[PDB]
């Protein structure tokens, strides 16, 4: 559920069951370590290794909270990349996911080339326009300089 | 007796006399200040309070035979003090019981007669007028009773003395509160027994009934006025719950009570320590260290006491998680000698790009890391070691490729180097950009900050803060 | 008695701390050991070098019978001849004390010093004793009693002396070199070289020249530095006597960087043969290298390492990693690029740098007036 | 705020006309106004202290009027004698 | 002034800054620093 | 008594608040005469006048000076002039009419 | 040797002549007063330390 | 820097003197 602050503050109750034994707590804390290192591969290679049943509804949300953050990281000042960059940023060899992203968002496949819109800013600042708040700051100085004796 | 018995007559008589006179003129000085001109904010109440914490804890620790502190209970057993002849008769008694105990012996304590020394001085026509006189004479037995550390039918005599003190405390705060207000001393007196009420339980079990009563005092306070009671009562509720290695972090988060407004420069120092621990564990690091600093830099007038050792030990840890680290062993202490070496060995391996020495030091010094009281270093440092390399490179190189930084960071994978920097740009390590065409990683462009509305906004922070320093320092001084 | 005694302090230092250097220092100091009647202060130099040798009882009975002959003299003097202050008793007492400094240990000397110091009413005698305290205090590198007697000398003795203090100008800087004060006090009072005779008050003169040239390149960048080290004359001739040092100066000044490393390598290797080089051999090297890069990266905004690869020295990845350490050290306000191959610097244009200073000092004072504000008002 | 001495006297002489019922407030305000820089504010405070407290042994109004009659200016000595006779 | 919270509590003169900067970077400074010319 | 005191604490509160306003009100307005006084001492001393010489000093705020036209005088000094400046018989400034130290 | 106001490029072989701000005397005189203010706050500090 | 520093330290020096002057009469009234 993307609660990293609640993740660590929970980890106070276990004295020595985190390192010594107990894979059932050792597997999430190794997983958090792998998010902090930067190895997205080691996340999904370890997705096919579960001690108890499959943790399916947990890894489905874990897939869900990764791929949108990856999609949120890429929707930037980039314009176009080929299918192979979305084969490196994302994963599987032609799944329904590229069709899933085509119907929901853009990333429309044309002549073997995607198209990402620019999500940057273009604000033409002048900044002598907030000159009223500056005169407000000058007056409230001499207000506070005077007026109490 | 030839060597040690001859130096038995000199220690009683004059420290019996000169310690008795100082607390008499203060208690007489407090009574006239209680009777007329209750504006006793710059009076002798706090400095007498600063004596009892320091001197009477280092002057004596035992009950002081030859009737020195042990003679205080048979002195104060016959005290009524109601009318002007009745006070003059008791002032006749004050002279007589000192003169007898000074000349001869009167009544001796044999570490077992604690119930006759606490019920009959509480009784014998005692009135509820001289309230600090009664509260002091119950708080002063609590120190040598704990400092004896004999634990032979002693906890119950600690316990009953506390409950009687709390019964005298509630009898003050509810009935006839007309211009007495002893809260300035009663908070610490409550704090001192609660330190003993924690420690005695800490010899055996946990403590939770102490905290349920502490909610109840917090429930019956905090509606009148915040007069540094609520400040210390908030910390006594907070210290145990942080000491419990389970939970109660979220209880402090929702604790909307941060307004003690004054602390005698004593509470706000350690109040800012605890809330720094909680903002650090809630992954809010920037506001943590700046008030961890504000706690450490406040009161350095302390000769190796230990909280100064402990804020300094944590501040360098939260600095390492940020990334910068100044000198720390520059004020070396005989107590720092067992604490300066592991953290300096820690920040050595962190700032360098080494791992096996780092794990060796981590394997060697983990016993201290548990004895200090932080466990999250095991998960929060492996993010630091992998990001120390990319921050140093991004600070150095203006434009490094991915295939070079992959081989420089001993990574052996030219595919995740885009992913590390994408984590570095997202997490706020460095502001860069990846040109995903061949592996161009650029950096900052402009260095002009001067005529671009930077300096005025910091300057508006400087003016508004120091005129507030000015006007507060104006009002704090023209009292006459 | 304390005239050939700085050389002994080197030969003790040269033999003790490096173990590989033990061939000739044992050859010449053993001759110095058996001479000079040095019979107290050699036990460590005998316990840290060799095992033992029998010449010990031979010299012990000679120093004892001499001391007793000196003991029987000044007692007969003070029992027959009654003159106090500074008299025949007095120059007996210092001749005992100088016999204590030359032959014995420091402890008998310093108690004979404080004994004979209270038997002084002149100023030159009091100047002489403090000359003796400071001379032996440098011999045993004591950083305790130098903190006293110098303040005792400048405030209470040196208000009547006149040009007797250039020697104590030179001894202060000599402590500053073995201390960390090798920056601007060290070069400033080394600037006057108007003494060449070598005495109790003045050490070896060529070595004084080499010290005042090595330290006068850190104090000051080029604020007409060349007026004081090149346009000077009396410094110039003795460096004209020394080809290595003169080559080192012109390489730095005229920007001959290729030979500059070779001159710098000779110095640091020679720096090991010294008794006060301890806060130098890890500091003096890197400070010059970061000074050499400072003036070279000046006047080039878009310098490339392809010009550094032959004009400066050789190598490419070595210069790159050394610049990458120095930027990440926190100094050398420049940026390096790899794939455009452009060392593109960012020097502040004297308005940022004024602003960067004023924002630090204001924050440091606002902290200082906050921290003061919280101590006061209860 | 006003500048003519006549209205400045008549304003501070009106203190006794409005506070004669409570004598515990007239020496609170006169004791500072009877030590102004001009005599006129000092003078009208002296008449107000007399007409506020009618015939009560106050010993404070007596204490305030004692430097009032001890003044270089003649008429502020006068009304201090007037106010001392009235109390 | 003790504050009721105490759980538990030479060689150089001042050399942390150089050692925090350079701790172990071959301080002989001759063997690679002077000997690049054989390599290039 | 519990009702009788409560209005009395109101009356003491209300009587206090009109005072503490007024003393803030007066002290704001008292500064104007203090600014007149600074301007007065300023323009009292910047006018054409004669140059005399210090001779002796009696005490605080009174001295003995004489003119360069002879005829030794006896006047007061100003408190602006630093007292650690007239040990010798140094040149001072004298008004035409008040003939005081300027 | 400060006889000339300019900068050079090795990557492009381009001499560039620029100029400097002549004004520096406002901030330089300003920062020295910070040193004077710092010592008096230190001098009030140990005074308030020695006696309250 | 003229207002925030120079006006501030004067008020602090004015705080030191009166609180000393407040506590000296308070310790010596009786």
């Amino acid at each position: 559920q993307n609660r990293v602050a609640e993740f660590h503050t929970e980890l106070e109750r276990l004295p020595a069951k985190d390192i010594q034994t107990n894979v059932y707590i050792k597997h999430p804390v190794s997983l958090e370590q792998y998010l902090m290192e930067g190895s997205y591969n080691k996340v999904f290679l370890a997705k096919g290794n579960i001690p108890a049943e499959s943790y399916t509804f947990f890894i489905d949300i874990l897939l869900d909270t990764i791929r949108d953050e990856i999609a949120g990281c890429i929707e930037k000042a980039y314009e176009k990349i080929l299918f192979t960059e979305a084969t490196r940023i994302l994963f599987f060899n032609t799944p329904k996911k590229m069709t899933d992203y085509a119907k929901k968002r853009g990333w429309v496949l044309g002549p073997n080339n995607y198209y990402s819109f620019a999500s940057q800013q273009q604000k033409p600042e002048d900044t002598t326009i907030p000159s009223t708040e500056l005169a407000k700051q000058v007056i409230e100085y001499a207000r506070q300089l005077e007026m109490i004796v | 007796p030839p060597g040690g018995g001859e130096q038995e007559p000199p220690p009683p008589p004059a420290p019996q006399d000169v310690e008795m006179k100082e607390e008499a003129a203060t208690g007489g000085g407090s009574t006239g200040e209680a009777d007329g001109k209750t504006a006793a904010a710059a009076a002798e109440h706090s400095q007498r309070e600063l004596d009892t914490v320091t001197l009477e804890d280092i002057k004596e620790h035992v009950k002081q035979l030859e009737k020195a502190v042990s003679g205080k209970e048979p002195r104060f057993v016959l005290r009524a003090l109601r009318m002007l002849p009745s006070t003059s008769r008791r002032l006749n008694h004050y002279v007589l019981y000192k003169a007898v105990q000074g000349f001869f012996t009167s009544n001796n304590a044999t570490r077992d007669f604690l119930l006759p020394f606490l019920e009959e001085p509480m009784d014998t026509e005692a009135d509820l007028q001289f309230r600090p006189r009664t509260g002091k004479a119950a708080s002063t037995p609590l120190l040598p009773e704990v400092e004896a550390y004999l634990q032979l039918l002693v906890v119950i005599f600690m316990m009953n003395s506390k409950r009687y003190k709390e019964a005298q405390k509630i009898s003050d705060d509810l009935m006839q509160k007309i211009s007495t207000q002893n809260r300035r001393a009663l908070d610490l007196v409550a704090a001192k027994c609660y330190y003993y009420h924690a420690r005695v339980y800490e010899f055996l079990d946990k403590l939770d009934v102490v905290r349920s009563f502490l909610h109840a005092r917090l429930r019956t306070a905090t509606l009148r006025h915040d007069a540094d009671g609520q400040a210390t009562l908030l910390n006594l509720l907070l210290r145990n719950y942080l000491h419990y290695s389970l939970y109660d972090q979220a209880e402090k988060l929702v604790s909307k009570s941060v307004f003690p407004e004054q602390a005698n420069n004593n509470e706000w120092a350690r109040y800012l320590y605890y809330t720094g621990r909680i903002k650090a564990i809630q992954l809010e690091y920037s506001e943590a260290r700046r008030t961890m600093t504000n706690a450490l830099r406040k009161a350095p007038q302390h000769t190796a006491v230990g909280f100064k050792q402990t804020v300094h030990k944590l501040l360098i840890v939260v600095e390492l998680l940020l990334g910068e680290i100044p000198d720390r062993l520059q004020f070396r202490q005989p107590s720092l000698k067992r604490s300066l070496m592991p953290y300096f060995l820690l920040t050595q391996a962190v700032r360098t790009g080494n791992l096996a020495k780092f794990n060796q030091v981590l394997d060697q010094f983990g016993e201290k890391f548990q004895a200090d009281g932080t466990y999250t270093l095991i998960i929060r440092l492996r993010h630091n070691v992998i990001k120390t390399g990319v921050r140093m490179i991004s600070l150095s190189y203006s434009r490094i490729s991915l295939a070079d930084i992959a081989q420089k960071l001993q990574l052996d994978s030219p595919e995740d180097a885009e992913f590390i920097v994408a984590k570095a740009i997202r997490d706020g390590v460095i502001e860069a950009s990846i040109n995903h065409e061949k592996g161009y990683v650029q950096s900052k462009e402009m260095i002009d900050i001067y005529s671009t509305r930077e300096p005025q906004l910091a300057f508006h922070q400087r003016i508004s803060f120091c005129l507030d320093i000015h006007n507060m320092s104006v009002k704090a001084m023209r009292f006459p | 008695p304390k005239n050939p005694d700085l050389r002994i302090a080197q030969l003790r230092f040269l033999l003790s701390l490096p173990e590989h250097r033990g061939d000739a220092a044992v050859r010449d100091e053993l001759m110095a050991a058996v001479r000079d009647n040095n019979m107290a202060p050699y036990y460590e130099a005998l316990c840290k070098s060799l095992d033992w040798q029998i010449d010990v009882d031979l010299l012990n009975k000679m120093k004892k019978a001499n001391e007793d002959e000196l003991k029987r003299l000044d007692e007969e003097l003070e029992d027959a001849e009654k003159n106090l202050g500074e008299s025949e008793i007095r120059d007996a007492m210092m001749a005992k004390a100088e016999y204590l400094c030359r032959i014995g240990d420091k402890e008998g000397a310093l108690t004979a010093f404080r004994k004979t110091y209270d038997k002084t009413v002149a100023l030159g005698h009091r100047l002489d004793i403090v000359f003796y305290l400071l001379r032996i205090g440098l011999f045993y590198m004591d950083n305790d009693l130098i903190t006293r007697n110098t303040e005792k000398a400048k405030s209470l003795i040196e208000e009547g002396g006149d040009w007797d203090r250039r020697n104590r100008l030179k001894v202060y800087q000599g402590l500053y070199c073995v201390a960390i004060r090798d920056f601007k006090q060290a070069a400033e009072l080394f600037l006057d070289t108007v003494s060449t005779f070598t005495s109790y008050e003045l050490m070896d003169y060529k070595t004084f020249v080499t010290y005042t040239v090595y330290v006068s390149m850190i104090a000051l960048e080029r604020p007409d530095l060349r007026e004081k080290v090149i346009k000077g004359a009396e410094i110039l001739e003795v460096l004209h006597s020394l080809p290595a040092v003169r080559q080192y100066l012109f390489s730095l000044y005229e920007c001959r960087y290729s030979v500059f490393f070779q001159s710098l390598a000779v110095v640091e290797q020679e720096m090991k043969k010294d008794w006060l080089f301890a806060p130098h051999y890890r500091y003096y090297v890197r400070e010059m290298r970061i000074h050499a890069y400072s003036q070279l990266l000046e006047s080039y905004r878009s310098l490339t390492l392809g010009y550094m690869a032959e004009a400066f020295g050789v190598g490419v990845e070595f210069i790159d990693q050394e610049l990458s350490r120095f930027i990440a050290a926190g100094r050398l306000h420049c940026k390096i690029d790899k794939v455009n191959e452009i060392v593109e610097t960012n020097r502040p244009d004297s308005k940022n740098w004024q602003y960067q200073e004023t924002i630090k000092k204001g924050d440091l004072l606002l902290n200082r007036v906050q921290k003061l504000s919280r101590v006061i008002n209860m | 705020s006003d500048v003519n001495d006549d209205v400045r006297r008549a304003a501070v002489e009106s203190l006794g006309f409005i506070l004669f019922r409570t004598p515990e407030q007239c020496p609170s305000v006169v004791s500072l106004l009877s030590e102004s820089y001009n005599p006129h504010v000092r003078y009208g405070a002296a008449m107000a202290l007399g007409i506020c407290c009618a015939g009560t042994g106050n010993k404070e109004a007596i204490n305030l009027l004692e430097p009032m009659t001890n003044d270089p200016v003649n008429y502020v000595r006068q009304g201090a004698l007037i106010a001392s006779a009235l109390i | 002034m003790s504050e009721k919270k105490q759980p538990v509590d030479e060689d150089n003169w001042d050399d942390d800054n150089v050692e925090d900067d350079f701790s172990n970077q071959l301080r002989a400074e001759l063997e690679k620093h002077g000997y690049k010319m054989e390599t290039s | 008594d519990l009702y009788s005191r409560y209005k009395k604490l109101q009356q003491e509160l209300e009587f206090l608040e009109v005072q503490e306003e007024y003393i803030k009100d007066e002290q704001k307005n008292l500064k104007k005469e203090f600014l007149h006084a600074q301007e007065e001492v300023k323009r009292i001393q910047s006018i054409p006048l004669v140059i005399g010489q210090f001779l002796e000093a009696v005490d605080q705020n009174t001295a003995i000076v004489g003119s360069t036209t002879g005829s030794n005088y006896y006047v007061r000094i100003l408190s602006t002039i630093d007292r650690e400046l007239l040990k010798p018989n140094a040149s001072v400034a004298l008004h035409k009419h008040s003939n005081a130290l300027v | 040797d400060k006889k000339f106001h300019g900068i050079l490029d090795q990557g492009e072989g381009v001499l560039i002549i620029f100029d400097e701000p002549p004004v520096d005397k406002t901030y330089e005189a300003a920062l020295e007063t910070i040193q004077n203010m710092s010592k008096v706050v230190d001098s009030l500090y140990n005074k308030a330390k020695k006696l309250t | 820097y003229l207002a925030s520093l120079i006006r501030s330290v004067v008020a602090l020096h004015n705080l030191i003197n009166n609180k000393i002057a407040n506590r000296d009469a308070e310790k010596k009234e009786g």
